[PDB]
RNA sequence: AAUUGAAGAGUUUGAUCAUGGCUCAGAUUGAACGCUGGCGGCAGGCCUAACACAUGCAAGUCGAACGGUAACAGGAAGAAGCUUGCUUCUUUGCUGACGAGUGGCGGACGGGUGAGUAAUGUCUGGGAAACUGCCUGAUGGAGGGGGAUAACUACUGGAAACGGUAGCUAAUACCGCAUAACGUCGCAAGACCAAAGAGGGGGACCUUCGGGCCUCUUGCCAUCGGAUGUGCCCAGAUGGGAUUAGCUAGUAGGUGGGGUAACGGCUCACCUAGGCGACGAUCCCUAGCUGGUCUGAGAGGAUGACCAGCCACACUGGAACUGAGACACGGUCCAGACUCCUACGGGAGGCAGCAGUGGGGAAUAUUGCACAAUGGGCGCAAGCCUGAUGCAGCCAUGCCGCGUGUAUGAAGAAGGCCUUCGGGUUGUAAAGUACUUUCAGCGGGGAGGAAGGGAGUAAAGUUAAUACCUUUGCUCAUUGACGUUACCCGCAGAAGAAGCACCGGCUAACUCCGUGCCAGCAGCCGCGGUAAUACGGAGGGUGCAAGCGUUAAUCGGAAUUACUGGGC
């Protein structure tokens, strides 16, 4: 980084609102691609940037989907681009999504612009939008806040033309500063990780430059570049500031998002990456050893100690971190969800073994399973499953939660009932005679002996006989006989209170 | 490949000079020699069967500055030898490039030679030689080249050179500055106090 | 992967048509040896045999029955046509 | 199989896959392995200054 | 001159001597982990999932085999925009060459792998009943004809792969005739079998004026040999288990027929009732084997990484064709498992090649450069191809060498530690003073790995020929991937470079403090319950050194499977 060039670049730019602004159709629309609903799920689960030539010079585009889940990714993808835009419909108006990503703009001090999408439907009007936006000091419209608002169809395909006049000069308004030859840096996008091409990423770079003989050290993995790939593009000799290309050849798959740096030798390099793993290992122990000494007891002092475990790997490193950190939203007192061992992607041999230990469930956000992985599932008993979305995976991971509950609310009594005149049996040590005064006496259901209100003794049926009958159910004002084993002492003028026990079941919120 | 520690502890610990103190002045004067090796040290000197046979190995490295793994090397190579394994052993020793220098009186110390043997200064037969293992056999020249010649380091070593035994088996020159190794030393022109039966003991086992 | 031996592999397929159709009437003429042995003709057998002589000696030259062969075919059906004779 | 834990304490437990040298020490009945302090998610011995190659501390700066 | 060399200790008991096991000192590894880490040379580097694979590359090459213009490099002709000297754009295989196709040779070599195989194997020593391209020695033919066909056109079935119908065209493709022993088949007489031309140049009788012919180079055909390779057969040796003792119908042998290049139950019909086996058959478990490596005084034991020989395997199972050689790693056909493509009819793929990825596992690498060199494949040669090989990158994995200063220096400094507070120790260590510049860093110079090949000449050898070609001199241009090569010289300045285990005995090397059967050490006997040289820290010390230590594996010690060499 030496010799101060300056050169323009493209902008980048991210689109952030509550779901379902069709936020993704503006850019298929503008990509002529339209893949849209064409993927599981019929929205974007996923984060990729694209590129595309149009006049005047060059611009390329991000973006993030917005969901209550997904805290990272919008966070991420604010502060890497240069200008942030941010759908609204006059149907939605404004929406606690939407406010969300409020926040993201100006934290990370990026201007904004803004579209309308919906210029379709005749329920619809743009002055809602603008009044009720007004509150917030966020998009002003010609009262001096240099902010601009754009009126779009997003099905109609109608321009667009001062949206994207509004983006090439709001980028051209402000000074474009990059470079063409230097020491390259910038950040990841989003990380996976492939069988045949391996470990891979992608990176958009601040300072443009990329060769294929050059070190690239992305966090503390290191490594050399083998390819190179841009978007459908298989192959792409070089790369500048602005296009983003997917990095291949990397030693594993590394964090989500991070600084890169590229570096003149790889040998230096190896001291720094395996410096940055020891302070990530160092914070790792420290963490586990707090959180098992926070309780200061040697075990729960309530009776929340039963928990459910989980596995997950999921083919993105993007989502792991994300999705996450809602599966511990959806966490509670009573019962307790964890995450083992989360993965860059596919299944294999350990993890495997990594759910046989504990019973858990083996989940993936897109995944298959190897040769050697189908053996260990087929034979010991286990749960395999994939899901293409995270809302059918959040879902049911408190279903099974909510299972995992054993309460019954009700202890009613069935019967009541006095007894009298005891008599002696020799297997049972006395049969007490009795008179149901109310509801129906029953064998196994549970029994409490109470003198005087207050009980000399509890227990359960062993033996309901009246006369040689020996009948398993009495009704009240029949004469009805009992006997139990463990009660030494019968007298008369106490009552017996039979009652049955039900469980109402529980369920998880 | 070398010590780089306190010189005078290794004799101190051997409780014999072992000559790294040569240099300008010598013969002690200013010595504690035993009594404390170490903090400790002045306890008894009673010391193990098994321990004086390592003690009389460190004595016969620690005076050329030879490493364990170098050693085993020469070690096995005058096993190899025809003849007495022990005398053969001081030979190779004594056949050293930094060794011959030190006898011939251009380094001042036994460390000194092996560093101004370093600096690519000694010359063999005309040819250059940077390694102080180098092995010298008979009717093989050696002298200091035209470059670093006459200064005040080799030359205070060649003047005190003549006080010390001045050995038969090579020629000490030192006027026009080379040297002539004639044939390989004799039993009795070596060792005398250090013993070749005690060292060779501790390999066998 | 197109590779190499494809051009080859149908210059085999047709040495292959071309080498089971001359080994196939090569052999018919041998055929029409043991039809005149297992039957009571002698004057058949002798007439038989110098049919395939010339037949059977070219095919050998060629290199595709491989010398000894057919002189093989020779040297066991000369004992059989004279022994009944 | 059963593994004695060297070193003055640690945080190993439940999950977090860590390394096992070997080696035989009596002193429970029937322990025939060492775990490698240190070492992938096992945490090494805190203020340690002798034997540091043992039970992998590293060397503070200096 | 050449397999010339042999260590024990600790531990049963109150103590001793035997017997006896366990443990340790030794060396070594295709190593790993922990801590630490400067450079160079050489060697080694998926031991587990014979688990599965993205992309590129790993075998092509000849116009001197023959039809040919599909590209573009000239020449030639013609038509044009015009500049009187040139470009432009359609024809033309005349040519330097060459896409695709036909044909020849090599895809059976090189490379990788250790799943099978306890004997169609390997090793060692023999035998006769066989083949063997390319390459060689010996003796002769290379005469004269015919019929196709790919490509390319005229259509047409197809998404793609890949065809179909009907014409046209050559050959070192293919098929007849003639020619025929020294060959094959026979007791003999006899019968019967082959081919190809192409290229360089040229006087003479010369051509239907393609060239015959003379001559040189190369290739084809037949036979007897040489060499090499391959097949087959016999003997011996090459794991464990008797808690496997009986096992065999083509099983053992003969005769006859067929079969293999060749002997043979190799395979059939018939006949006989044998074969193998306590000297371990059969069955089961495990495993490539050997030259060797490791250990050992030797005998042995363990082991089969790299290097090299042989065998087997090439996604699984099975089969055959082409060919001198395969029952074929990157060939074909079929079935099975599985990947990709598709308009859903139907095709395409096999990294146990080099890199590399998924994954296994404690763990082992770069999707590199170059045919410069060695050695193959093709070719007359140039030259092309060559992940073989030569090199680089990466990892302290191993081995070896060097450096991280040297010399002087008492105030035996300061500080730390101990102290019976006299001091001792750290300690010539540091500071200071006097010197040197290796390996790194920077700037210069500069071997060897390179011989050939190519273009002109001279003489000699072939020859009707001072053509041509080959061989041998001479001269002139050159051909280095590695390579900021090795190495040498100069510059600056001790500058950039020492950690690790252990200190109760065994076992080289001791005190204080903290903790008090708590926390922990340990290879073995054992230490700690308030004087711990055994724990933790500090000081000091010892061993070793870019390594160190722990664990795992093998042998030694272990005369503790004892043949050498032990007992009852
Ligand atoms: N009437 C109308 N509907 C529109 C318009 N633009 C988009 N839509 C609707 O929006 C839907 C597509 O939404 P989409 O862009 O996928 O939403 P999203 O960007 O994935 N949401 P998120 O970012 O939170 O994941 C379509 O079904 C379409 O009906 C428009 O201009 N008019
Ligand atoms: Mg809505
Ligand atoms: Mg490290
Ligand atoms: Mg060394
Ligand atoms: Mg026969
Ligand atoms: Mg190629
Ligand atoms: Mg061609
Ligand atoms: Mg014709
Ligand atoms: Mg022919
Ligand atoms: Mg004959
Ligand atoms: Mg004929
Ligand atoms: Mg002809
Ligand atoms: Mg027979
Ligand atoms: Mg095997
Ligand atoms: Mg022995
Ligand atoms: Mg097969
Ligand atoms: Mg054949
Ligand atoms: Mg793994
Ligand atoms: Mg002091
Ligand atoms: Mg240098
Ligand atoms: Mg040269
Ligand atoms: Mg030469
Ligand atoms: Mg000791
Ligand atoms: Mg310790
Ligand atoms: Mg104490
Ligand atoms: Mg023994
Ligand atoms: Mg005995």
């Amino acid at each position: 980084d030496t010799g101060a060039a300056a050169e323009p670049r493209a902008p980048v730019v991210t689109i952030m609102g509550h779901v379902d602004h069709g936020k993704t159709s503006l850019l298929d629309y503008i990509r002529s691609t339209k893949v849209a609903s064409g993927e599981a799920g019929g929205i974007t689960q996923h984060i990729g940037a694209y590129h595309v030539e149009t006049e005047n010079g060059m611009i390329t585009f991000l973006d993030t989907p917005g969901h209550a889940a997904f805290t990272s990714m919008r966070a991420r993808g604010a502060q890497a681009t240069d200008i942030v835009v941010l759908v609204v419909a006059a149907d939605d108006g404004v929406m606690p999504q939407t406010i969300e990503a409020i926040q993201h703009a100006k934290a990370a001090q990026v201007p904004v612009v803004v579209a309308v999408n919906k210029i379709d439907k005749p329920e619809a009007d743009p002055d809602r939008v603008k009044n009720e936006l007004s509150q917030y000091g966020i998009l002003p419209e010609e009262w001096g806040g240099e902010s601009q608002f754009v009126h779009v169809s997003a099905k109609a395909g109608t321009g667009i033309d001062e949206l994207l006049d509004a983006i090439l000069l709001q980028a051209e308004v402000l000074e474009l500063k990059a470079v063409r030859k230097g020491m390259a840096s910038g950040a990841v996008i989003e990380s996976f990780l492939d069988k045949g091409r391996g470990p891979v990423a992608t990176v958009l770079v601040r300072e443009g430059t990329l060769h294929k003989g050059d070190i690239v050290l992305c966090g503390f993995e290191y490594g050399r570049v083998r390819a190179m790939r841009n978007e459908l593009g298989q192959e792409v000799l070089e790369a500048g500031p602005s296009i983003p290309v997917e990095i291949l050849g990397l030693s594993g798959v590394p964090a989500a998002g991070d600084e890169v740096t590229v570096v003149r030798d790889e040998k230096k390099a190896r001291e720094v990456a395996l410096y940055r793993q020891g302070k990530f290992r160092e914070v790792k122990l420290a963490r586990q050893q707090k959180s098992k000494l926070e309780n200061m007891f040697a075990n729960m002092t309530e009776g929340e100690v039963h928990e459910v475990n989980i596995v997950l790997k999921a083919d993105v490193q993007g989502s792991v971190e994300a999705i996450s950190d809602s599966l511990l939203k959806l966490s509670t007192d009573e019962v307790k969800v964890k995450i083992i061992g989360s993965g860059v992607g596919g299944i294999t041999e350990t993890d495997a073994t990594l759910a046989a230990a504990s019973n858990a469930i083996l989940v993936g956000f897109n995944v298959r399973a190897d040769a050697s992985a189908r053996k260990v599932i087929e034979a010991e008993s286990l749960d395999l499953r994939y899901y293409s979305v995270i809302y059918n995976l959040i879902d049911e991971v408190k279903a099974a939660m909510s299972g995992m509950l054993s309460p019954e609310l009700k202890q009613q009594i069935i019967g009541l009932a006095e007894v009298r005149d005891v008599f002696k049996s020799p297997k049972f040590g006395a049969i007490a005679g009795c008179m149901v005064t109310e509801g129906v006496v029953k064998r196994h259901n549970p029994i409490r002996v109470l003198r005087d209100n207050v009980v000399i003794y509890e227990g359960e049926l062993e033996s309901l006989r009246r006369f040689k009958d020996d009948v398993n159910e009495v009704r009240n004002g029949m004469e009805c006989g009992i006997g139990v084993k463990n009660y030494n002492d019968v007298r008369t003028g106490d009552v017996i209170e039979v009652f049955e026990i039900i469980e109402i079941q529980r369920t998880i919120a | 490949a070398r010590y780089l520690g306190p010189k005078l502890k290794l004799s101190r610990r051997e409780g014999t000079d072992l000559f790294l103190k040569s240099g300008v002045r010598a013969i002690d004067t200013k010595c504690k020699i035993e009594q404390a090796p170490g903090q400790h040290g002045a306890r008894k000197p009673r010391l193990s069967d098994y321990g004086v046979q390592l003690r009389e190995k460190q004595k016969v490295r620690r005076i050329y500055g030879v490493l364990e793994r170098q050693f085993r090397n020469y070690y096995k190579e005058a096993a190899r030898l025809k003849g007495n394994t022990g005398e053969n052993l001081l030979a190779l020793l004594e056949g050293r490039l930094d060794n011959v220098v030190y006898r011939m009186g251009f380094g001042a110390t036994r460390a000194e030679a092996r560093q101004l043997v370093s600096h690519k200064a000694i010359m063999v037969n005309g040819r250059v030689v940077n390694i102080a293992s180098y092995q010298v056999s008979p009717n093989d020249v050696v002298s200091i080249r035209e470059k670093a010649k006459k200064q005040s380091r080799v030359k205070a070593a060649l003047e005190l050179a003549e006080q010390r035994e001045k050995p038969t088996w090579l020629e000490v020159d030192a006027g026009k500055m080379e040297g002539t190794f004639k044939r390989k030393p004799e039993r009795s022109d070596l060792s005398a106090d250090i013993n070749e039966h005690l060292i060779v003991e501790l390999y066998s086992k | 992967n197109i590779k190499s031996a494809k051009k080859r592999a149908i210059q085999s397929e047709k040495a292959r048509k071309h080498n089971a159709s001359r080994r196939s009437m090569m052999r018919t003429f041998i055929k029409k040896v043991y039809a005149a042995i297992e039957a009571g003709d002698k004057a058949a057998a002798q007439k038989a045999f110098n049919e395939m002589q010339p037949i059977v000696d070219r095919q050998a030259a060629k290199g595709l029955i491989h010398k000894n062969k057919a002189a093989r075919h020779k040297a066991n059906l000369t004992a059989q046509i004279n022994k009944l004779a | 199989v059963t593994s004695y834990i060297g070193g003055e304490g640690h945080n190993l437990q439940e999950h977090s896959v860590i390394l096992i040298r070997g080696g035989r020490v009596k002193d429970l009945p029937g322990v025939r392995y060492h775990t490698v302090r240190g070492a992938l998610d096992c945490s090494g011995v805190k203020d340690r200054k002798q034997a540091r190659s043992k039970y992998g501390v590293k060397r503070p700066k200096a």
